[PDB]
């Protein structure tokens, strides 16, 4: 899943 | 004739807008994928090819414990029966929280890209920071009805  | 929005090669640019007025947040809207590089202007598609009228389009950005205004910060506010609206170059879309969910570091599958008939706005906003592994574990993602 992006955003970190 | 008609407007016809479409994410450019200016991955520098805006692909356009993002509020919420039960949230109070209101920010910029890049052309994914949501990766360091981008990330880096504001909420870009958590996909690169995402598409203006996709099935499901999702977002994402980190979040900041001491700046609301933040890509998705003050979104832990806002829940279901949020109006949630989309502005594009000349056109405003509308979109309602109707499902909200959390997953491991890893469930990529958040992308939900499946229902079409509704189409939807996957949000994605990271949160419960660890500092020990000084990694985020949990990974909070709602998604969004289209309304208009
Ligand atoms: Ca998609």
């Amino acid at each position: 899943l992006p955003a970190t | 004739m008609q407007a016809k929005p479409q994410i450019p090669k200016d991955k520098s640019k805006v692909a356009g807008y993002i509020e919420i007025p039960d949230a109070d947040i209101k920010e910029p809207v890049y052309p994914g994928p949501a990766t360091p590089e981008q990330l880096n202007r504001g909420v870009s598609f958590a996909e690169e090819n995402e598409s203006l009228d996709d099935q499901n389009i999702s977002i994402a950005g980190h979040t900041f414990i001491d700046r609301p205004n933040y890509q998705f910060t003050n979104l832990k506010a806002a829940k279901k029966g949020s109006m949630v609206y989309f502005k594009v170059g000349n056109e405003t879309r509308k979109y309602k929280m109707t499902s909200i969910r959390d997953v491991k570091p890893t469930d990529v599958g958040v992308l939900d890209e499946q229902k079409g008939k509704d189409k939807q706005l996957t949000l994605i906003t990271c949160d419960d920071y660890n500092e020990k592994t000084g990694v985020w574990e949990k990974r909070k993602i709602f998604v969004a009805t289209e309304v208009k």
